[PDB]
């Protein structure tokens, strides 16, 4: 359909209401195009995405329930239709090398922001969890 | 064998 | 001085005579710009580069005696002055996932082309070894 419908339909589904839109965050940090870590903070604060990615409840820790869907949307957002979790996984490795995101031991698809997102975002983990009805 | 693009945020391909 | 001298001076040093020019191989494969794996094959077949990168003598296996120098030249070729071995290694990791290049476990800075370069290049590894006087 048209664009006015595409925006209305997504509105009726409670989409397009992420607490931390990647674009807004990119403008705040002056990074220009959104980066992966910002894209993840968008899904993690978008209630319409809690089926495939969400917080676990332990601070800045989160899990990818459907790792393929996360890699699929990151592909659509950067016009990389051949994106998959294997390529996305190397991407997260970069944030490991830079001490921005670490892996939770013994668990698959579970990561934690180890930077100081509270000083950057002005939010606490618990504050976002309450806003997002995290269980 | 094929050689898909090697272009990523942590390893961007050059062009120009 | 002038470009005429640049070519002449480098021709005296036996530079610019690789068996597999990265640019020619890119035209063969149709990739446009040269890709990393093509760049490595160019150095591996350029006698003037055997001090920092060379074949080991076992098939398509090679080692980076001076890994930083290889990252430095790759940066010069792609206009990436901030290129270093950390970033180059990060890229080689994507070649692992694709089964293009593999790390030789047990050696440091040693890899192997695991794609069928014989059927691609029309050369066998031993053929290039003799052309390059590999030890």
């Amino acid at each position: 359909g048209t664009f006015k419908d595409y925006v209305r339909d997504r509105a009726d589904l409670n989409k397009d209401k992420p607490v931390i839109p990647a674009a807004a965050l990119a403008g705040y940090t002056g990074s220009g195009p959104i980066q992966l870590w910002q894209f993840l903070l968008e899904l993690l604060t978008d209630k319409s995405c809690q089926s495939f990615i969400s917080w676990t409840g332990d601070g800045w820790e989160f899990k990818l329930s459907d790792p393929d869907e996360v890699a699929r949307r990151w592909g659509k957002r950067k016009n990389k239709p051949k994106m998959n979790y294997e390529k996305l996984s190397r991407g997260l490795r970069y944030y490991y090398d830079k001490n921005i995101i670490h892996k939770t031991a013994g668990k698959r698809y579970v990561y934690r922001f180890v930077c100081d997102l509270q000083s950057l975002l002005g939010y606490t983990p618990e504050e976002l969890h309450a806003m997002l009805d995290v269980k | 064998p094929s050689f898909d693009s090697f272009d990523f945020e942590d390893f961007p391909a050059a062009l120009w």
